[PDB]
């Protein structure tokens, strides 16, 4: 009777999750380093704090620090289950980072590896990390960054008599760059594991102090008057993405919104506007050039970081060469600063452009989110998302048409995705938020709005493509890199791309065609033509009179 | 066969309700909705057992529905008032065809790309009221499948319900593990760019839940193993398409934690002997693809630590590794490559038969399955295996113009090659002789080569550079800030005097007596190549006095006022190149020539690029 | 071990072997100046993932045996690692006596 059911396993090995977590801590290794993180902390002592102790976490004066970490780990594996083992490790390593940090004489070499270790502790099982531990860890990392106040506050230009006669040493600068970058990466990690918790419990994380501390550190990261560290700009805007994305996806959204003032957003969005108007150019990413106009990714902080692999990791060998690896020490191993740099490839510049274009996609994506949060009018959905976004759309169509077509870079498609995205940031601002699009603000960008819509409606002529034979000749000219990409995807990495049955490559010779149309800046997609049509031609606001509009239509045909 | 003409008339019936003109989208609810009767007719003609197995009358059946929903975005959000819009009715109905086509990787990739189009590129028209009614619908239909996955632990569940629950969860996780271009910001957990979303931790939660189910149950059905391979297929698809995918090198990864997750997940899948099935390539594809992403890059330690291989070895048996002949073969190739790059250079020799470096074999053979030669017709496997075995060779590395001459004159670098004078004469004999009229495509490839070789000619007297390590141009490809015409040199060498590739370009193309009919694409190609020449070399004098527009500026006249906008805005890009010279423009007469040319276009369609061409 | 300040692995973190320039038996590499207990804990973490207990035991037994062996038969090298590796080997043997297969005991 009912011999159908799936039979259980009588000897289920539910794996010991705290043992897996112990092992993932013990063989945690940051990319490019020779030793493991615990095996670097076995080579570190702290010789000014004569006796560290918080809660049976004694470190002696000359003892290895990672000796005490692995003693804590073994001692608290036996005792605590996973959700208590996590926050025990978080508060103990936090207190150690704290009193190594607030000290006048002591070197801070243990701090980057303890922050990376703390990040490995947080993100291991995101369901197991209770969010009061996340709250305390978030507040600790924010005031840890305000301890390292000066790393994100180097001035733009130095003295003319700033003589570079100095030992030119990089090891302390490398340490506090690692501290700041791993700290911002840990803030992103805290908020994305908090994003994974059930959606009724976000108020256990958020209070006044969370948002004040992130307001300080966000004004610190997306700087105006100091040299930008791009590593922290990525993470500092991804935090704002996680914030808007959970304001959209929680039920009691009022408590976050009533907890946030208007000044928080109108200090955030102006720095996002100042970030969206910066330039992304391959030939001078890694250059040091004019300030606050080129997102540029400095040579002196080029490593991966804890989440995403952002440069080519040129400073990853120096993390391993920051310690002597056969010795127990406190001061750093000497890294010369001008030995790095040695000319082979500008492909590195192309992929750093790829990251910076995804950064601008991120910025106008959180614009797209907080249109949807503040669907009703406020201080912040206030018409300057016509000004800055239409300036952006118009210039990234203009120098696309003037500069990028036929330049065999991988980053063209994404760069003509940005415009294709930000039109929609125009469009739902036009259709669904016209009540705040003030008449004085629309005429600040009446040039650029109308011209940017015109460069979409020019594609309805379409005397270019119309067939298949010369379009593939065009994509030999503009889009050979994506032919290499799709052949490498077809021969290695895609399950659908073998034994192609003459219906799956007739979709390829539809979508490569519409891709190379959308790159060649004639024949965009029909839907974006409609969205650009129903802004200019629609009578919600008179952009053009009827005798000024057909002066634009005669410059296509019509 | 019977209704291929029926679908071919139905696509004409859909296109017949276009408009009075060729411009038609109709994003609003028109006050005549009869084609929803066709919409109901479409998906109901799809869940049936007889002739859906034919490829064409399924692909056209779903292509007709995509062409219906593309040119009618109001059909999605039309609010079939139960409580919601009808795209929620579209998703769960669209799931049933994909779960009925679980095994064919064509029929679910092709469905999910157009399901990507129906929400990314189609519910940008609606936003807030209609983004949060499908990104909550996916969360509810995913909560349902992960909820019903946990009542098989208590054992009172069914068996076919267990089967289709696994397959439906597979399809829901398959949709969201595509690249970012499939589902854009249409769904609120796939929202973030920079390769790291809310779905990532949720996916790593659900795959651990389904591995916990695989541990908690115990079954040896054959097709249960078949659907159990698709989760490691899905987890290798999760990581193989978050890669940045550069030019021809390995597609570099964005997040090391996802690689650690996938390696640990399929190593846990192999440890418990899950998913063993005869002549199935899936696990072999996963191992070879993920080792291909970790050949010699920063993630090789991440591969060897999290996918440990040296504890299944057992050299003494013909059944060489434990699992299955394809999986044992792929794992043996991975083991061979790891052992090769472990050993020093002197401990390995070159084969001169299979063209692979190899160590001293064994007391036994143990070298058959690594180079047997490769397997049954599983077309991606043997090329994965060729890449794994041949990436060690350290030969002439792949380069873009070397590719596009090897794609064009195949097998060219079996000679000197890197010497520069011979490729000009090879291009010359292929550009003077071997076309009668047939190469309206090959000449465009030849002129993109003449564009790129023109830069490479300019890098001598820029005497150290070479053909092989020239990836892209430092002037025409990478670009900097500021005025872009400060970068090009006034006293650069003249084009006719020194650049022999402009001699080639004028000899074939610009002196051909039928310029006003090449094709539009060959005109665009000759304009790109002439842009690269005149950016790297000084253009010739535009007028001596005897009329005489000099066959290249004449092409600017021909294309600058042409009918298509592409040739217009492409030919406006070389009007500035004529304005920059010395001993042709030192006393400002080319500037005056371009001025009195730009003062002479009183035609309405040329108004765009003219304003560009002035500026 | 009773009376010692450090743990046995934590003593082997403080030991190097500077006459054997490169020890290696079966992916159990020790460098020249590296800590020995670094390599023990690397072997332990690497073979926890892979091997079940009855194979983890004799893997540890033969690897630590080969290390004790070539530290022992050497003219110039100090043998300080050997007592702690023998005590560690004893801890490996007697942990689960049912799990230690007796061919490992014979060897
Ligand atoms: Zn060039």
């Amino acid at each position: 009777l009912k011999k159908n059911m799936v039979p259980l396993n009588p000897n289920r090995i539910i794996p010991d999750e705290t043992s897996l977590f112990l092992e993932s801590i013990l063989l945690h290794q940051i990319i490019g380093a020779d030793l493991s993180t615990i095996e670097i902390l076995n080579r570190l002592k702290l010789d000014y704090i004569t006796e560290f102790k918080f809660k049976n976490f004694v470190i002696a004066k000359g003892a290895p620090i990672g000796k005490s970490i692995v003693s804590l780990l073994l001692r608290c594996k036996k005792t605590l289950t996973l959700d208590r083992f996590i926050d025990t490790l978080l508060e103990d390593i936090a207190v150690l980072i704290k009193e190594i940090s607030v000290h006048p004489n002591e070197s801070k070499l243990a701090v980057p590896f303890l922050v990376a270790l703390m990040y490995q502790i947080v993100q291991f099982r995101p369901s197991a990390t209770h969010n009061l531990a996340l709250k305390d860890c978030f507040l600790f990392i924010c005031d840890l960054i305000r301890i390292y106040h000066h790393v994100l506050k180097v001035p733009i230009h130095e003295s003319n008599m700033n003589l570079h006669v100095e030992p030119q040493i990089f090891q302390y600068e490398l340490i506090d760059y690692l501290i700041i970058s791993y700290s911002f990466d840990l803030l992103e990690g805290i908020l994305r594991v908090l994003q994974s918790h059930p959606k009724q419990t976000y108020m256990e994380f958020f209070d006044e102090n969370i948002l004040k501390s992130f307001e300080f550190v966000y004004k610190l990261a997306l700087t105006i008057s100091y040299k930008p560290m791009v590593n922290v700009i990525f993470s500092a805007v991804e935090v704002v993405n996680i914030i808007t994305s959970i304001i959209l996806n929680m039920d009691n959204s009022s408590d976050l919104k009533s907890l946030i003032s208007g000044s928080w957003w109108r200090d955030c969005i102006t720095r996002l506007y100042a970030l969206l108007e910066k330039e992304i150019k391959s030939g001078d990413v890694y250059n040091e050039n004019v300030d606050t106009t080129t997102l540029h990714m400095s040579k002196y902080h080029d490593f991966f970081g804890l989440i995403r692999n952002i440069g080519d990791n040129e400073l990853g060998g120096l993390i391993s060469k920051l310690i002597y690896t056969d010795r127990l020490q406190s001061v750093p191993r000497v890294i010369s600063k001008e030995d790095i740099g040695m000319f082979t490839a500008p492909i590195i510049g192309y992929k750093m452009e790829k990251w910076l274009l995804k950064l601008k996609d991120e910025v106008l994506n959180i614009f797209e989110n907080l249109l949807m949060i503040y669907g009703d009018d406020a201080t912040i959905v206030n018409g300057e998302m016509l000004i800055h976004s239409s300036k952006f759309l118009s210039r990234e169509q203009a120098l696309m048409i003037e500069r990028y077509v036929g330049q065999d870079s991988p980053n063209l498609d994404l760069r003509c995705h940005l415009i294709e995205h930000t039109l929609t940031i125009i469009y739902r601002l036009w259709k669904d938020h016209f009540k705040q699009l003030r008449e004085e603000q629309i005429k600040q960008v009446e040039s650029q709005l109308i011209m940017s819509l015109w460069r979409f409606l020019v594609c309805q002529t379409e005397t270019v493509t119309a067939n298949e034979r010369e379009m593939r000749d065009h994509r030999h000219l503009v889009d050979s890199l994506h032919d290499l990409t799709i052949k490498d995807q077809a021969s290695y990495y895609e399950d659908a791309f073998e034994d192609l049955p003459e219906y799956i490559e007739e979709e390829l010779k539809m979508q490569l065609n519409k891709r190379t149309g959308r790159i060649m800046q004639v024949k965009y997609d029909e839907k974006f033509q409609e969205m650009a049509r129903t802004i200019l031609e629609s009578k919600s606001f008179d952009l053009t009179t009827l005798e000024e509009a057909d002066s634009l239509y005669i410059s296509m045909g019509l | 066969e019977s209704h291929v003409k029926y679908l071919d008339e139905l696509i004409l019936a859909i296109k017949d309700l276009n408009s009075g003109v060729d411009s038609k989208v109709q994003i609003k609810k028109v006050p005549s909705l009869k084609i929803l009767n066709t919409l109901i007719r479409n998906l109901k003609d799809q869940r049936r057992n007889n002739i859906m197995k034919n490829d064409t009358i399924f692909s056209k059946t779903v292509s007709a529905l995509a062409l219906l929903l593309e040119y009618n975005p109001f059909l999605l959000v039309m609010k079939d008032s139960n409580g919601n819009f009808e795209i929620q009715r579209l998703i769960d109905d669209f799931l049933n065809i994909s779960v009925l086509n679980y095994d064919n990787y064509h029929r679910i990739w092709f469905m999910r790309r157009k399901l990507g189009s129906w929400c990314k590129a189609c519910v940008e028209f609606y936003g807030k009221p209609a983004k949060f009614q499908l990104t909550a619908h996916f969360e509810n239909t995913m909560n349902l499948y992960e909820q019903a996955l946990t009542e098989v632990l208590l054992g009172k569940t069914e068996l076919l319900k267990f089967y289709d629950t696994l397959k439906g969860l597979y399809i829901l996780l398959y949709w969201f593990t595509s690249e970012y271009s499939t589902f854009g910001n249409s769904i609120a957990f796939l929202d973030s760019s920079l390769g790291f979303t809310k779905f990532d931790f949720n996916f790593q939660r659900l795959i651990r839940i389904v591995l916990y189910v695989f541990d908690s149950c115990e079954l040896a059905a054959l097709e249960y193993a078949e659907i159990q391979l698709k989760y490691i297929s899905l987890v290798v698809d999760y990581v193989c398409n978050r890669t940045i995918s550069t030019a021809l090198d390995a597609p570099a990864l964005v997040c090391c934690e996802q690689l650690k997750f996938v390696l640990t997940t399929m190593h846990h899948f192999l440890d418990n002997k899950y998913g063993l099935l005869d002549n199935d390539p899936t696990m072999a594809k996963g191992i070879l693809r993920l080792y291909s992403l970790c050949i010699s890059n920063d993630f090789s330690k991440c591969f060897v630590d999290h996918f440990p291989i040296d504890q299944w070895a057992d050299f003494s048996q013909s059944e060489h590794f434990p699992f299955t002949q394809l999986t044992n073969k792929a794992l043996s190739i991975v083991y061979f490559d790891l052992k090769r790059r472990s050993l020093p250079v002197e401990a390995l020799k070159y084969d001169n038969k299979f063209n692979i470096w190899v160590y001293q074999s064994e007391p036994d053979s143990s070298l058959k399955n690594v180079t047997s030669p490769f397997d049954d017709r599983y077309k991606q496997l043997e090329k994965l295996r060729l890449l794994v075995l041949k990436k060690f060779n350290k030969t002439e590395r792949g380069t873009l113009l070397k590719y596009r001459v090897n794609q064009l004159s195949p097998g060219f670098f079996q000679r000197a090659g890197n010497d520069f004078k011979l490729i000009l004469n090879e291009a010359s004999v292929s550009i003077q002789t071997c076309f009668k009229t047939n190469n309206i495509t090959r000449l465009t490839s030849w002129t993109v080569i003449l564009g790129r070789l023109a830069c490479l000619e300019s890098e001598k007297f820029s005497s150290t550079k070479d053909m092989d390590n020239w990836y892209v141009c430092h002037l025409c490809d990478i670009e900097k800030t500021g005025n872009p015409f400060v970068r090009i040199n006034p006293n650069r060498p003249e084009a006719a005097g020194k650049s022999e590739i402009f001699r080639i370009l004028h000899s074939n193309f610009l002196s051909h007596p039928n310029i006003d009919e090449f094709s539009e694409s060959l005109l665009s190609g000759i304009l790109f190549s002439l842009h690269r020449i005149f950016s790297h070399f000084q253009p010739p004098k535009l007028t001596d006095g005897n009329g005489q527009i000099n066959k290249s500026f004449k092409l600017v006249q021909k294309c600058f006022m042409n009918s298509n906008r592409y040739l217009r805005l492409l030919s406006t890009r070389i009007i500035p190149l004529f304005n920059i010279s010395d001993s042709h423009n030192s006393e400002d007469e080319h500037t005056a020539t371009l001025i009195k040319f730009l003062q002479s276009q009183k035609l309405p369609v040329v108004k765009e690029n003219l304003v560009i061409a002035w500026t």
